RNA sequence: GUAUGUCAAAAGGGAAACAGCCCAGAACAAGAGUUAAGGUUCCAAAAUUAUUAUUAAGUGAAAUAAAGAAAGUUUUUAUA
RNA sequence: CAGGCUAAUUUGCGCAAGAGUGUACAAAAUGAGUGCGCGGUUUGGCACCUCCGGCUUGACUAAUCCUCAUGGAUGCAGAAACUAUGUAGGGUACGACUGUUCGUCGAUUAAAAAGUUACAUGAGCUGGGUUAAAUACGUCGUGAGACAGUAUGGUU
RNA sequence: GUGCUGAAAGCAUAUAGGCACGAAAUUUACCUUAAGAUAUUUCUUAAAUAUACGUAAGAAAAUAUUACGUUAAUAGGCUUA
């Protein structure tokens, strides 16, 4: 992969900690493949993932860089996870330092949004609940997963924040699942600059 | 196989050796998995045994007229508790009525001897959700066990109808009456296809046979009246069986359990009406050993004529 | 048809091995007869015809040992085990191009 | 969506992908097109 | 007739063998190199070896009529090895003779109810002769999901070392050397 | 109709079961005898025997469903 | 007659290709004459085997009339409907006409869809059609008589 | 059918890998029958128990099933409402 070769510039403040090849015994499997626990701690938080053992990280603390490599480029399994493991570390490094954000735009007459607390259905103490008026008879209320900070600068604009991109973009898709953009009036929830082509009439 | 997908012998007992604490996946079958899938629908409290006394109507003070059945509780007592560590499921055994000692057998005479309860007429188990549903042994359950407006389920044995035909047993339409029919006015007709359908009567074919005298449940029957003195619990609707038959009454499974406050109030009333249900039980269990040890030795006659 | 003649369209690795040994055994019968005559300075017209227009098992293509030419087939080829008495009959040459 | 036995790209934006393939089924071949939704096609039957 | 005149007691005795469905088997594995790639015995390749033990065909006194089989304790059946996508694509069918009542279930759904031991009993069952000894032989297959079983004292031993243990082979060679000190 | 064979009047081994196909012509026994067709993980006598490639679909494994489609994969031949 | 083999044929379907229709624009819908197939429902072929509807009671199939989820729809504003992908759990009624399956019609309905099983089921029933002896009409035959012609009746 | 992350393939991609939504079908749940492990600080040393017989029945073609048999309201009679 042409992306796995590119070094990963570790900006000041971020710290990458590579574990050791370990195997969690699984009674359902006769042989588990070793993995490596990689922690990426920094100002905003800490993210952890387990990479296959065939991926080798040359963590250069001097130049603050870390290049990836596989034990065999001829195997399809190792070529794929090489680039996928790089794309994840890139997000982790750029998520714990700067952070990931998603913007949702509510188009449609009568579409509002507020961030209130619903102590009745709190999954964890202090859970924030996004309350959305989307034209349904009932109120649509969703609790932000633990680790995300949601705010609404304007009634028709939501701003999600978090260090885990996969979690942030996944939670923005659940909110969008209630009102998918329509092609006749543009009403719906658009995520991160998403647009829809309109019809003539 | 013999039953299901299991080819395991019938005398093998390997359950204790396949544990989830050893890293194995929780089985989908077995007592543990059964109780989880029925956790929501299992009642929280126990039930009572009542005798169907007849049918009537409940007249409201504003014009209402509601058909209902009168179920009388006769000396209903808690006889035993079934724990999950000793039996595999939660349940409470309840008794009804009385019986003459001579009719009761020695196996059952000693069963009640170790409890301090007079021999009962019938016994039945009522499954409960968890250990909180177990009650002290020897406490009587009165009609106030339920509250007016509470929905329950009534289980009873239907009226026996002997050998029934096809019309009464399976609602077969029958055949014509006068347009040429020969000897086939109430018969079942054809019983299947020919060679292409197996050359045999197919299993599960609806045919004449005995009808009735089987258990039937009526679900979601409210409680209109609750009278402790009369000992009756009036429920709306009909109930299976004949008058004088024993039925099982318990909270509905398809409805939310009664309020938490009620479940505690009823349990708190059993501690007042019977302030000592354990002291009388431990004394009975202490006497059973003394008499059981005398029967073994053969000196029971001395104890009988001791005073 | 309703009468079942369950003959597979292809041969097994066992039938192919014995077919190779039956072709190679008929090569030794023709070489033994041809060498025994050469010592006496004699020749047979049938032995000279065979060596001319018939190949040996080592000169045959895999498709010529296990298949024959049938004009009623999609690709003008038919399993050699479909020939009557194929085990005791000689068959090594097919029309050119097919 | 049009379920054909011969799926073909109808523009430069059409892509050939094999989706719904998992441990229980082999999946189908799809012609996904973000420009025109009328180019959606599938090969195979459930 | 001399060869069979003697004490046949121990030739007909039931031996309690043991095997783990997770331990790599260099003999019953199709991957024989490298050492780290040697897999355990597959379902059908383990079942074919077990059916041979249940029939007593590994003995020189085997007779199909006499039930000279042995016991086999198979452990770690939860990690039963399988290739391809058998676990989620193989189906087990059942019929009770009543039209409509065909019951199908996948290998993974059959391992959630009765564990991997049932999948192994079905394989060994179909590899046994279809006769009046099929249920007796299949009953001597005691398969368990984990490492725990009630036959840890029944397993055949040699000098205190259970067969298949780390040092069972050396314990056997030490007993036969003393056997040679006799006429 | 023709050519050839079998059955008919031919048992036995193989083709799951089999009048007609592949082997082979049964007077009767004995044998880890020697072989044909066919086969050798288990049912079930005999290889879980060796060498090199392909397939990941249980395709297939003793009765080939077609034209056709396609960033499935391998190899060869050009070519950047 | 039914079963068996076959599949020209069909009132049973599918896929490939795309003349053309669609104001525009091939594939929303539509699809000439064709090609490659599946299937065993119609009308047939062969000659291996043995010298009709209705009622009652089912079972199964899915190529779907309704009900549930859903893609496409210059031709999806909504609603209704069209086309297609999942899906056979339940339902698919009543009446007039005809011996009728079929077909036509009336009025309701969410809808009033099909097929296999000896075109399921007559040692379960019905016998109206069909199918003997009687009799008449028409037609044919010199005549006795005949008729995939029609009528009344005719031991299930 | 609809998604998030995301490479092989710098792009793209709900294709590999890691997660998710989603139907009157399925499974569970609900009801009946069958199954009969198990439980009781249960009984029994020639018994426990069951049957037979008699009055019956919530049972009923036979059978079976559920009660009772004088220390007894099982059936009939009688008395009252
Ligand atoms: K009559
Ligand atoms: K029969
Ligand atoms: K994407
Ligand atoms: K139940
Ligand atoms: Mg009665
Ligand atoms: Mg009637
Ligand atoms: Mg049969
Ligand atoms: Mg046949
Ligand atoms: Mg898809
Ligand atoms: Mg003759
Ligand atoms: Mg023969
Ligand atoms: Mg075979
Ligand atoms: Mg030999
Ligand atoms: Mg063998
Ligand atoms: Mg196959
Ligand atoms: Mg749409
Ligand atoms: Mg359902
Ligand atoms: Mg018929
Ligand atoms: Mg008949
Ligand atoms: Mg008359
Ligand atoms: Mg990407
Ligand atoms: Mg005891
Ligand atoms: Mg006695
Ligand atoms: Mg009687
Ligand atoms: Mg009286
Ligand atoms: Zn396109």
């Amino acid at each position: 992969s042409k992306l796995g070769r590119t070094p990963l510039s570790i900006p000041p403040g971020v710290e990458i900690t590579i574990g050791e090849p370990f195997v969690k015994r699984d009674m359902t499997q006769w042989k588990q493949q070793p993995k490596r626990k990689i922690t990426v701690q920094g100002p905003l938080g800490q993210l952890e993932m387990d990479i296959p053992d065939f991926i080798k990280i040359d963590h250069d603390a001097e130049a603050r860089r870390a290049t990836l490599s596989v034990a065999n480029r001829d195997e399809k399994e190792q070529r794929e996870m090489w680039g996928t493991t790089w794309a994840y570390l890139n997000r982790f490094i750029m998520g714990v330092s700067e952070g990931h954000t998603a913007v949702l735009r509510l188009v449609g007459i009568g579409y509002r949004a507020t961030i209130d607390t619903r102590p009745e259905k709190e999954e964890y103490p202090g859970q924030q609940f996004v309350c959305l008026k989307l034209g349904f008879s009932h109120p649509v209320e969703m609790g932000v997963p633990k680790g995300m900070k949601a705010s609404t600068p304007q009634p028709t604009r939501i701003l999600l924040e978090g260090i885990n991109r996969e979690q942030v973009m996944t939670f923005a898709a659940d909110i969008r699942r209630w009102r998918v953009p329509e092609p006749y009036k543009g009403k719906g929830i658009f995520v991160n600059g998403e647009t829809i082509k309109l019809k003539q009439k | 196989v013999k039953y299901g997908w299991s080819t395991l012998p019938k005398r093998s007992r390997p359950t204790r050796f396949n544990q989830v604490t050893q890293g194995l996946p929780a089985p989908t079958s077995g007592p543990a998995a059964a109780l989880k899938r029925r956790e929501k629908t299992t009642p929280l409290r126990t039930g009572v045994l009542a005798v169907k006394k007849g049918m009537t109507v409940f007249m409201g003070r504003t014009g209402a007229r509601i058909p209902c059945t009168v179920l009388q509780l006769d000396r209903v007592q808690v006889v035993a508790n079934k724990t999950r560590a000793k039996n595999g499921y939660w349940a409470v055994q309840v008794g009804l009525g009385e019986r003459r000692a001579e009719n009761v057998g020695a196996p059952q005479l000693g069963y009640y001897e170790a409890k301090g309860i007079p021999p009962k007429q019938t016994l039945a188990e009522f499954k409960v959700r968890n250990q909180d549903g177990l009650l002290p042994v020897g406490v009587q359950l009165f009609p106030d066990w339920f509250h007016v407006g509470q929905v329950v389920d009534v289980r009873g044995i239907t009226r026996g109808m002997g050998f029934a035909g096809g019309m009464k047993r399976h609602g077969f339409a029958g055949q014509e009456a006068s347009h040429g029919n020969s000897l086939n006015h109430r018969t079942i007709g054809s019983v299947g296809g020919s060679q292409g359908s197996g050359s045999r009567v197919l299993p599960g074919k609806k045919m004449p046979g005995r009808m009735g005298a089987q258990q039937h449940t009526v679900q979601n029957l409210p409680i209109l009246m609750v009278d402790n003195e009369l000992g009756i619990v009036v429920v709306k609707g009909a109930v299976a069986g004949h008058k004088g038959a024993v039925v099982k009454v318990q909270d509905a499974v398809k409805k939310a359990p009664p309020p938490e406050e009620f479940v505690e109030a009823t349990k708190q009333l059993l501690n007042e009406r019977f302030p000592d249900a354990e002291e009388k039980l431990q004394a009975a269990r202490k006497l059973h050993l003394e008499l059981k040890e005398a029967r073994r030795q053969g000196l029971i006659d001395s104890l009988i004529k001791n005073g | 048809g309703g009468l079942l003649w369950k003959i597979p369209w292809r041969m097994s690795k066992f039938q192919k091995l014995r077919q190779r040994r039956r072709l190679r055994a008929v090569d030794n019968v023709v070489a033994t007869i041809e060498n025994a005559l050469a010592k006496k300075g004699e020749t047979v017209k049938a032995v000279e015809r065979w060596r001319a227009e018939m190949p040996t098992e080592a000169e045959m293509l895999p498709k010529d040992k296990y298949t024959i030419f049938d004009r009623k087939e999609k690709r003008y080829r038919k399993g050699i085990h479909k020939l009557p008495k194929w085990t005791r009959v000689s068959q090594r040459v097919n029309p050119p191009g097919y | 969506m049009k379920v054909h036995s011969a799926i073909k790209k109808r523009c430069e934006h059409c892509k050939v992908v094999r989706r719904k393939a998992n441990k229980r089924q082999n999946g189908y071949l799809y012609i996904i097109c973000p420009a025109n939704p009328r180019h959606k096609q599938r090969q195979g039957y459930r | 007739m001399s060869q069979t005149v003697g004490a046949t007691r121990l030739a007909y005795s039931r031996v309690w063998h043991h095997i783990s469905a997770v331990t790599p088997h260099p003999t019953l594995s199709t991957i024989k190199a490298p050492s780290e790639a040697i897999t355990p015995p597959s379902l059908g390749r383990l079942a074919s070896r077990i059916a041979t033990i249940l029939m007593g065909k590994h003995k020189p006194i085997w007779d199909p009529s006499t039930d000279c089989g042995d016991y086999v304790v198979v452990t770690n059946c939860a990690g039963l090895y399988t290739t391809g996508h058998k676990k989620w694509r193989k189906t087990y069918y059942r019929h009770n003779t009543r039209p409509g009542s065909l019951q199908a279930i996948t290998m993974d759904a059959l391992m959630e109810k009765h564990g991997g031991a049932e999948v192994l009993r079905k394989a060994v069952s179909g590899m046994l002769p279809k006769n009046r000894l099929r249920d007796k032989r299949l009953a001597r297959l005691k398969a368990f999901e984990g490492d725990a079983h009630p036959y840890k004292e029944n397993l055949v031993r040699f000098g205190g070392k259970v067969v298949g243990a780390p040092g069972w082979e050396e314990a056997v060679k030490a007993i036969r050397e003393a056997d040679m000190e006799r006429l």
